[PDB]
DNA sequence: GATTCGTATC
């Protein structure tokens, strides 16, 4: 076999594949394979991209007995996996084995309950949104539970569109808020400056080198896209934000080697900038 | 049906019943393993049996309907000694004995492999 | 500051632009449902838009309800999206709370804005609930007044299911056969306001705006524009809105009013006998197609033309013209709903009737096609044939095709069974009943 | 593996210099690219005259490398109802551009297969987000296109 | 002008339950502010019911007023005062045409909302609210569209029945599903006959459920006549409850 | 690849004084802007004659600094179902906003001709309940698609097709503001191919400028195509069959026009075609319908179109 | 729109 990987903690694959569920429920999922591990990359409307990585240390066995290409790329339908791996766990080892035998071969998922081996083969189909690391407008490190509560409230309210506020201060009065625009209108959800929740918030002025105070960073995001990160924040311990000048929001979620999630989002063009003045005035008030 | 393997084999036999698109199951035997193979465009399901299996005494594959397999499971539930005989691309003979009162179920192939 | 039709609302029923007979026939009915042990449970008013239905109901409930109050109007609000309640239950809650308006409480109900009836589930719920109100076992109920504005639904995205509410919003396409034909239901169809009432009321609005009207020197012209507005529309609100737009303006803007839809028999008569003031058949048919394409693009319109082309001069015209008309209709039937088919058929019918139209013609009365009657008769025939086939197997093993049933076994087998009946099997009478002439 | 393809999709032009026949259309679109202004195009003509080839070559020339994340292509093989136009097309032509900058392209191949509701929704998307997105409508039959949609597009006719 | 803050969890539970109930009665939660107390009232369009929730000055820790009735959409307000899963430490509601409300969790994350507002202008029965809530909530609003409250000189019986209607041939257009219960006079705390009363069930269910939301228990009912509206009331330390509904004639 | 707005949106008028065409209607709109008592209005006409721009300019000149939260522009691209109508429109109308004395909120409903009927009924309720605080402006192509109960409350304004003089004046303004070289016959050709559409005229002028520079007749007609309805009318009215056949071939078949497009345009032309008798017109309509059926069934060759022309000449030439 | 009958007014 070109690639083989067995594991006994199928809860990781279950939670991992649920982390792609907020995206298209009926579409295709792209899977990279490499010696470091395999990653499930998903994209929607060319405007948002999740990238969930399972490292090699996650599996008790990880071979990758291939050398012709650095990585193996295969694309499969997501709900074929979702329908098939509905095994209801068992309790039985329930050991899961992932296999791939190069191009033209199905993606295999073997489940063994020490007697029964329900082997499932997935047909593979024919086969970007990265922030430029040199330029980061702002970077924030928040705790997972607070962010999950923020998105839960924002979904409770509906939140047709959302905003992100980032304005560090000379006295280190760092402020980070999620401003919405819903049936109620402008609702300001500001996260606290305490080190219990917000552990770091640096707002730059380009090139991500100079920590400039007294200036705010505004991100106009479509909330349907901002909701795709909600389920990932549920298992997250620390959630890292990184927004660049090109209007790309990168969320760095790591449920501590655990699982690592890379959600990249394209930000709205903000047709009218009067709303920007309204938001900043609502903030300073 | 009674013993260590009694519940395990019953579960393996009945594991085919948890899908609504399974009408033609495809038994398979290699000289041993008992593989129930389901053919669909969604995903090629290949239920097997890893437990040690004996012979009453080369591939032998027979496609039958699912109601016949339900009758087979019901027979296995109430029978201690059961014999599963396979005719390559022909028929499946389910011999059940009670050491004597004997039950034989003759099942005809539904599709040619 | 305010719209003219809003600040010039009648203060009394003497100021309302309604016919005398219509006012009397609504007043007598409203009194009839007001007296205890009333025969008429609900009242249904139907008609075009802005025919002063709601206004007369306001004034009648203003000077009638107080007479029977022991010691106003209540309207349904479809916009009331109340918490914890599904949308389909809003009208249920409203009706359940509004039936507690009998003793020590009296308020006539006006269902002016209906619930969303284009959704089939809640439309059926509306039908069932209003039927439960009609068939209610309660000792007495407050009078129910429902106003329906008859408007044609214009064409939209090509998906039509109800076939009734999707072509016309009327009392017939909302309410079912049981609801309208009910002893306790009263229906008063309304008519557009005539030109006399419009002229008088527009004159009243002018004589109440003389200063401004005299300020812009438009009072030496108001009479001609009032006559034009009265002739153009039969809508009081639209007439007053157009008059306000003309008066408040300071230029030569053309006076434009909303265009009223053309009915079914109106379109049939326009195709058959032509249209007055339009001696151009081409332009009349063109405007008929642009404005009422929903009505003209149907099989029912061709059926109506076929059924009613004999009403021209009481069938007293040449058979060559009739042959030409039916030939063109048959040719149009071979084009499967293309616009060219309808255009050609209507144009040919109009041309044929124009070349033979002269003075001294006494035409007949048009009628709706009887095709639905034939469909019901065919359904009854299908049921009887199915029954005969069912009897014709278990009694004696025999399978007969339906074509043979329609041809021979619908006549000869009942004849045999009747002869067997006389010298003595369930099916003894002829299938579909006897034939006549 | 271009030797493993039919001759039709083996000699498909990759650059605008390889699209023969339509001299005027190619010259005008090249001028549009050079000047930096691209209007909402509409390519109309008989089948097999170089419409998809021209639009894909033009998009490749405008975005040499960002073509994957700079062009949204839809055709009759993809569902394009009212919901697709409302969600996918609007969200694509409502977000800021990738890399440094530019304008996003939305190619509608075989747009005569779209319903009138979808085109009626699309017209306001065309008129509202034109600052950073341009549309290309490809069609063999112009009578299936709403007159408003034809109004808000620049017509280029592909002769046989 | 008006400003109020509640620091106690059960008080917030009562506020949320009351707001939800007034939202379920009418889409607009009419609110007026008085220095003595804050009263929230709602009127259904049918005008057959009237529920009012009174929040006294002692309910809030600092009920400052510097002057007022304003109409607020019910659904918007009921999604603001909800308790998120996994602890609001301060609910400050104030107005100085936008209502300002400030919410902060125990984790110090702070939210603000700006809803729009519109300025606008016998016998006695005292029964345990627990048993009444049991029977009432056990009933389903879908099947039951009518309540039958009858008191006997020995026992008190309440049933959730339905007014049956018959069509052309005794057609069962509406059935008569009658979930019934019988309660003796020992459970009834105070009865004074000095009787059959028919009204609705959903509003009664919501009003009854309002009460026990405080984990700190009787409801008083005075009524007379079939065409006259019944009174309905409950009392809390800083919260006063009222319901007026027109009875069936 | 660069930054340059197309002339259609770069030169969209921002004030009512820059809109050409229906002078009386625009003057009335300016009066509404100054007094401020805007009634419910319906705007209908051909595409690209200044309907959306008129509405938005009226909203701006009526609301000023309050335009940000004073208009609720909903369009076909946005969801406008019954629930959306109810919730959003009701909440916007119930929003109490202090405005200047003679001012109201404005609810622009562009493409109201593509709105579901139940949403129109909900609009009826909202229109008749919150009329004292907000006003509705419907922009549509044909007023038939708005239900009669809604047209009852509105002051109907009908935008006529733009005359050649108004479009010429706007073209001259844009030219003397963009510095393009032109010829009188070139602007005449742009006017002729625009056919009463300002947006099409601007697009054709920009295309000619970008492709060739100087705007004369030759460049315009080598980049833009004469309206094919006119060619269809020319071929249907031809005297003999040979000339009609030659026109069809060299002007519609060699130019790359679909046969279904030719047939549909022929039907539309025949509907509005004077100087022909009623019998002749309906016979031509019948023959066009038969040929349309043959095209729809798959037989869409040039022989079918030639046969349709031959039958038309038989009927109109007493042949 | 056509017919018939009935009003109301000038
Ligand atoms: N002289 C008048 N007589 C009657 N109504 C008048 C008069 N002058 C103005 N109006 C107004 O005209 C309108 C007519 O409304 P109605 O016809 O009663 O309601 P409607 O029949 O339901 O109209 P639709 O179908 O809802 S558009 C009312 O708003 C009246 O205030
Ligand atoms: N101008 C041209 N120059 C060179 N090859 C061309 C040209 N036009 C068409 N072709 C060839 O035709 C093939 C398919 O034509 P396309 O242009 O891709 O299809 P199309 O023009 O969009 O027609 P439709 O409307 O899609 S059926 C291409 O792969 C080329 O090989
Ligand atoms: N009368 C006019 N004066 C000046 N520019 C005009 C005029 N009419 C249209 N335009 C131009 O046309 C574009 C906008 O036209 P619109 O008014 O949006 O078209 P429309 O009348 O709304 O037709 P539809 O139905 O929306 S396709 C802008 O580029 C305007 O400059
Ligand atoms: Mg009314
Ligand atoms: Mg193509
Ligand atoms: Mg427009």
């Amino acid at each position: 076999n070109k690639f083989s990987a067995s594991t006994v903690h199928l809860e990781h694959i279950t939670t991992a594949l649920s982390c792609l569920t907020p995206f298209g429920s009926k579409d295709d999922v792209l899977i990279f394979i490499d010696a470091d591990g395999l990653s499930f990359v998903r994209e929607n409307n060319h405007v948002i991209k999740i990238q969930l990585l399972l490292s090699r240390e996650l599996f008790m066995s990880y071979s990758y007995r291939n050398e012709t290409e650095d990585h193996m790329k295969l694309c499969v339908k997501i709900n074929h996996i979702l329908d098939s791996v509905s095994v209801m766990n068992r309790n039985d080892i329930v050991e899961c084995t992932l296999s791939y035998d190069g191009h033209g071969s199905p993606f295999v998922l073997i489940f063994e309950d020490s007697f029964i081996s329900e082997r499932v083969e997935y047909s593979t189909y024919l086969i970007g949104l990265e922030l430029d690391r040199e330029r980061i407008s702002f970077e924030a490190i928040i705790k997972g539970e607070a962010l999950h509560s923020a998105l839960k409230d924002l979904k409770e309210i509906g939140c047709k569109e959302c905003y992100v506020y980032a304005k560090t201060e000379a006295n280190d009065e760092n402020v980070f808020a999620l401003i919405s625009k819903s049936q109620l209108g402008f609702s300001k959800i500001k996260l606290p400056s305490n080190r219990s929740i917000l552990e770091k918030l640096q707002v730059f002025d380009g090139d991500s080198t100079t920590v400039i105070d007294g200036f705010a960073v505004i991100g106009f995001f479509d909330f349907t896209s901002f909701d795709k990160i909600r389920k990932s924040t549920k298992i997250a311990s620390k959630v890292l934000f990184r927004m660049d000048v090109h209007g790309v929001l990168s969320v760095n979620i790591l449920s501590q080697p655990g699982i690592v999630i890379e959600v990249c989002m394209l930000e709205k063009e903000s047709i009218d900038e009067a709303a920007q003045t309204e938001i900043e005035l609502l903030m300073e008030t | 049906i009674s013993g260590e393997f009694g519940s395990a084999f019953h579960g393996f036999i009945r594991r085919v019943e948890r899908y609504s698109n399974v009408n033609h199951i495809h038994l398979m035997g290699v000289k041993v393993e008992l593989k129930i193979i389901v053919n669909e465009l969604d995903w090629h399901l290949e239920i097997c049996w890893n437990g040690p299996l004996d012979s009453v005494i080369s591939t032998h594959e027979v496609i039958i309907r699912c109601k016949d397999w339900k009758v087979c499971s019901k027979l296995y539930a109430a029978f201690e000694e059961v014999v599963l005989a396979i005719s390559h691309d022909e028929s499946c003979v389910f011999h059940c004995s009670l050491d004597r009162g004997q039950i034989i179920y003759y099942i005809a192939r539904s599709k040619g492999l | 500051g305010e719209q003219w039709y809003e600040k010039f609302k009648p203060n009394c029923l003497e100021q309302v632009a309604i016919h005398k007979r219509k006012l009397k026939d609504v007043q007598e009915a409203l009194d009839a449902m007001f007296l205890p042990n009333a025969k008429h449970r609900i009242l249904l008013l139907s008609g075009p838009s802005g025919c002063s239905k709601s206004t007369v109901i306001k004034e009648l409930s203003k000077i009638l309800v107080p007479k029977y109050r022991q010691n106003k109007v209540t309207e349904f609000r479809g916009d009331c999206i109340v918490n914890d309640l599904p949308q389909m239950e809003s009208f249920s809650e409203f009706l359940k709370g509004a039936r507690y308006l009998v003793m020590s409480n009296l308020s006539l109900i006006l269902i002016e804005d209906l619930p969303n009836v284009f959704h089939i589930d809640t439309r059926r719920r509306f039908q069932q609930l209003i039927l439960q109100w009609l068939y209610s076992s309660e000792p007495l109920l407050p009078p129910l007044v429902i106003c329906i504005t008859e408007c044609e639904i214009p064409e939209n995205d090509n998906n039509y299911r109800k076939f009734g509410i999707d072509y016309t919003f009327s009392a017939e396409t909302i309410m079912n056969k049981e609801i309208l034909m009910h002893p306790r239901l009263k229906r008063i169809k309304f008519n557009p306001i005539n030109s006399t009432l419009l002229k008088k009321h527009l004159k009243f609005i002018c004589v109440q705006n003389m200063k401004m009207l005299k300020e812009k020197n438009k009072w030496n012209k108001r009479q001609e524009v009032i006559d034009y507005i009265a002739q153009e529309t039969g809508d009081i609100r639209s007439a007053i809105t157009t008059l306000q737009f003309w008066a408040t303006s300071s230029g030569s803007l053309p006076i434009s009013t909303r265009e009223s839809t053309i009915s079914y028999f109106h379109a049939i008569g326009k195709v058959i006998h032509g249209s007055h003031s339009t001696n151009n058949d081409n332009e009349m048919i063109n405007n008929l197609f642009e404005n009422s394409n929903n009505l003209l693009s149907k099989e029912d319109f061709k059926l109506g033309i076929l059924e009613n082309y004999n009403t021209f001069n009481k069938g007293e015209f040449s058979i060559s013209d009739a042959s030409s008309i039916v030939d063109c209709l048959s040719e149009c039937d071979n084009m499967n709903g293309l616009p060219e088919s309808n255009e050609y058929g209507l144009r040919e019918v109009r041309k044929t009737f124009r070349n033979i139209s002269k003075q001294g013609h006494n035409h007949g009365t048009v009628y709706f096609p009887r095709e639905w009657k034939v469909r019901k008769l065919q359904n009854s025939f299908k049921v009887q044939a199915e029954d005969w086939l069912n009897v014709s197997l278990y009694k004696y093993n025999a399978v007969h095709s339906f074509r043979n049933i329609t041809l021979e076994f619908g006549y000869y087998a009942p004849l045999i069974r009747k002869c067997q009946s006389y010298k003595k099997i369930d099916v003894v009478d002829r299938i579909g009943g006897p034939i006549e002439a | 593996s271009k030797e493993n393809l039919p001759w039709v999709e083996k000699y498909r032009p990759e650059t605008l210099d390889e699209v023969y026949g339509q001299n005027e259309v190619i010259t005008t679109v090249r001028k549009f690219v050079d000047e930096g202004k691209l209007p909402h195009l509409l390519f109309y003509g008989p089948p097999g005259t170089g419409k998809t080839s021209t639009i894909v070559a033009l998009a490749r020339e405008i975005y040499g490398k960002n073509y994957s994340n700079m062009v949204l292509e839809l055709n009759a093989s993809d569902d394009r109802g009212i919901d697709v136009v409302r969600n996918q097309i609007k969200d694509f032509a409502s977000t800021r551009q990738i890399f440094s900058k530019g304008f996003k392209l939305i190619i509608l191949d075989e747009a005569d297969a779209m319903t009138n509701a979808a085109q009626n929704a699309l017209r306001r998307v065309i008129e509202r987000y034109t600052k950073n997105t341009r549309f290309c409508v490809l069609a063999n039959y112009a009578h299936k296109l709403t007159p408003a949609l034809l109004s808000r597009c620049t017509r280029f006719r592909f002769q046989p | 002008s008006f400003k109020a803050t509640i620091t106690e969890s059960g008080k917030q539970n009562i506020w949320f339950r009351a707001i939800y109930v007034l939202s379920t009665i009418q889409d607009d939660i009419k609110i007026t502010v008085t220095t003595n107390e804050l009263i929230a009232w709602s009127m259904n369009e049918t005008d057959t019911t009237l529920c009012q929730v009174r929040f006294q000055k002692s309910f809030f820790e600092e009920y400052e007023f510097k002057p007022y009735s304003f109409r607020v959409n019910g659904r918007h307000l009921t999604t603001i005062s909800r308790k998120p899963d996994g602890g609001i430490k301060s609910f400050t509601i104030a107005v100085n045409n936008r209502l300002i409300v400030v919410i902060e969790m125990d984790s110090l994350i702070v939210k603000e909302y700006c809803p729009q507002f519109q300025p606008i202008k016998i016998n006695y029965i005292c029964c345990n609210s627990t048993l009444l809530k049991n029977f009432l909530d056990n009933c389903n609003v879908n099947v039951t569209d009518e309540v039958k409250l009858e008191i006997n000189v020995h026992r008190l019986s309440i049933t959730a029945f339905t007014k049956a209607v018959y069509g052309k041939n005794n057609d069962l257009l509406r059935n008569a599903l009658s979930m019934s219960n019988t309660i003796s006079t020992l459970d009834l705390e105070h009865y004074c006959l000095f009787k059959s009363i028919i009204f609705k069930l959903k509003d009664f269910k919501n009003f009854i459920t309002i009460g026990p939301s405080w984990k700190t228990d009787n409801i008083s009912l005075w009524f007379c006549h079939p065409g006259d509206p019944i009174l309905m009331q409950m009392q809390k330390p800083g919260v006063k409850l009222e319901l007026v509904e027109v009875t069936d004639s | 690849l660069s930054l340059q707005l197309p002339w259609v949106e770069k030169y969209r008028p921002q004030v009512l004084s820059d809109i050409v065409g229906n002078k009386e209607t625009i003057d009335r709109l300016q009066q509404i802007a100054k007094d401020g008592n805007m009634p419910h209005m319906i705007i209908s006409g051909m595409p690209g004659i200044g309907k959306t721009t008129s509405v938005h300019c009226l909203a701006h000149e009526l609301l000023g600094r309050s335009y940000a939260d004073g208009v609720l522009e909903l369009n076909a691209s946005d969801d406008r179902g019954i629930d959306v109508v109810r919730n959003q429109i009701k909440h916007f109308a119930q929003k109490k906003l202090h405005l200047p004395p003679g001012k109201h909120k404005i609810v622009i409903l562009d493409e109201a001709d593509s709105m579901t009927a139940g949403a129109q009924q909900a609009l009826r309720r909202t229109m008749e309940l919150y009329s004292n605080s907000t006003r509705f402006a419907f922009a549509c192509n044909q007023s038939n698609k708005i239900i009669e109960p809604l047209q009852s409350r509105c002051a109907i304004l009908r935008y006529s097709k733009l005359s050649d003089e108004d479009v010429l004046k706007r073209l001259l303004q844009i030219i003397k503001l963009e510095d393009v070289k032109y010829t009188n016959d070139g602007l005449e050709a742009i006017i002729f191919t625009a056919e009463g559409d300002m947006r099409q005229a601007i697009n054709n002028l920009q295309s000619t400028v970008a492709g060739h520079g100087l705007v004369n007749a030759d460049n315009v007609f080598k980049i833009v195509d004469s309206p094919h309805p006119l060619i269809v009318k020319k071929m249907l009215l031809a005297s003999n069959l040979e000339d009609s056949i030659q026109i069809l071939r060299t002007d519609l078949w060699k130019k790359g026009y679909s046969s279904i497009d030719i047939v549909t345009t022929s039907f539309r032309v025949t509907k509005n075609l004077a100087q022909v008798k009623e019998s002749v017109r309906l016979e031509m309509i019948k023959e066009i319908g038969l040929t349309h059926m043959r095209i729809l069934e798959g037989v869409g060759t040039y022989l079918q179109l030639a046969s349709m022309l031959a039958k038309i000449h038989k009927l109109n030439n007493k042949a």
